[PDB]
């Protein structure tokens, strides 16, 4: 199972650096180039560079040289990008990506991208709401919701019954208003299932390290 | 630094039907020696980080169903989804590998369906959110085509348009609809005034709008 493994979010402070990790697990790691892609809130994909981690030997995209730098630890199987003296222009999804260079040159695994938001606005932790349904007329499928209001920076995930529930769930791309962000999910299922049973939303919030869960009870 | 284009940038057809689309290289990608393009093409869905799908211009990756098909030479490059699904929603890229990296700019395949009415739900404030002074109605309006869809929040039969929120999901991969939602944000002390809250939606597949509402004081 080639897998690539990058960190949890950051918020990083104008003027200062990240340093992000992509762990590289399921095959011989010196083998392939570790290849990374930016990719700014709905835009296309952008190549930063590329590192050998053999011999440490780097490659560029000359918009980023001196400003990502690629390195890579052998023992643990790491490549690393650290991006200096960042600007609101870096924030971003940035990828790194397994490379097949010299047969397919092409990236055939990605890892699952790690988002980088650059402001001097402060962590703050999502408030989750339950929303349980009101006096109504409309009664086969029953819906509800999570609000997660008030928490920078993204992202949140948001999951029902730890993952259990996940057809017919619809969770809402954030928008932000004033420096924090709002957004809501929504899951229906059968109006056998609730409230006879448990639906439960789950909003983690990596950035404060928030986990809660917020138990959907009618009324 | 070669410069890749594809083209068209938006592209919308219906579950079944054909869809080609156009990869240009500003230099040729062939390698005289092992007779290969280096140019790929990677799919990235909605949420998700993206998909090798072809290499070799015309060779296609592991996990990827026979219906995608890759083909050209030198500076030409096309990629045929013979059959698309609904799943198949997302942005295609091509991206030669023949000298560094180059991400063309991305073809957006949007599904076209039969229209949908949406399912409309409103939710009253949280007590939790209540409690803390504050009082969010939300409304969703699930699983509607197409995307073009007004909201209206009437207050005891008024119109308000202050502190509302809206937010759209991307088209989903099963069903090709689309859903939003819609949060009218107050005071508890300006929601304790009032007594109706109304949501509207007005939709392409009625002329009259889809109501919903409540009454705080009710059930």
């Amino acid at each position: 199972q080639v897998q690539l493994q990058q960190s949890g979010p950051e918020l990083v402070k104008p003027g200062t650096s990240v340093k992000m990790p992509c762990k590289a697990s399921g095959y011989i790691f010196t083998d392939y180039v570790i290849s990374w892609v930016k990719q700014r809130t709905g835009q296309g994909l952008e190549w930063i560079g590329e590192i050998f981690p053999r011999s440490g030997s780097t490659y560029y995209n000359e918009k980023f040289k001196g400003k990502a730098t690629l390195t890579a630890d052998k023992s643990s199987n790491t490549a690393y990008m650290q991006l200096s003296s960042v600007t609101s222009e870096d924030s971003a999804v940035y990828f790194c990506a397994r490379d097949y260079y010299g047969t397919s040159f092409a990236m055939d695994y990605w890892g699952q991208g790690t988002s980088v938001t650059v402001s001097s606005a402060k962590t703050t932790p999502p408030s989750v709401y339950p929303l349980a349904p009101g006096s109504a007329a409309q009664n086969s499928m029953v819906t509800l919701g999570c609000l997660v209001k008030g928490y920078f920076p993204e992202p949140v995930t948001v999951t029902w019954n730890s993952g259990s529930l996940s057809s017919g769930v619809h969770t809402f791309p954030a928008v932000l208003q004033s420096d924090l962000y709002t957004l809501s999910s929504s899951v229906t299922v059968p109006s056998s299932t609730w409230p006879s049973e448990t639906v439960t939303c789950n909003v983690a919030h990596p950035a404060s390290s928030t986990k809660v869960d917020k138990k959907i009870v009618p009324r | 630094d070669i410069v890749m284009s594809q083209s068209p940038s938006s592209l919308a057809v219906s579950a079944g039907e054909k869809v080609t689309m156009s990869c240009k290289s500003s230099q040729s990608l062939l390698n005289s020696r092992t007779r290969k393009n280096y140019l790929a093409w990677y799919q990235q869905k909605p949420g998700q980080s993206p998909k090798l799908l072809i290499y070799w211009a015309s060779t296609r990756e592991s996990g990827v169903p026979d219906r995608f098909t890759g083909s050209g030479s030198g500076t030409d490059f096309t990629l045929t989804i013979s059959s698309v699904q609904a799943e198949d929603l997302a942005v295609y890229y091509c991206k030669q590998s023949f000298y560094l990296r180059t991400f063309g700019g991305g073809t957006k395949l949007d599904i076209k369906r039969a229209d949908a009415a949406p399912t409309v739900s409103i939710f009253p404030p949280s007590s939790e959110q209540l409690t803390s002074g504050g009082a969010s109605v939300v409304c969703f309006l699930n699983n509607f085509y197409p995307k073009d869809i007004n909201v209206r929040w009437k207050i005891d039969g008024s119109e308000r348009q202050n502190g509302v929120l809206n937010s759209w999901t991307d088209q989903d991969s099963k069903d090709s609809t689309y859903s939003m939602s819609s949060t009218l944000t107050l005071t508890k002390d300006e929601y304790e005034r009032h007594n109706s809250y109304t949501c509207e939606a007005t939709h392409k597949t009625s002329t009259s709008p889809i109501v919903k509402s409540f009454n705080r004081n009710e059930c």
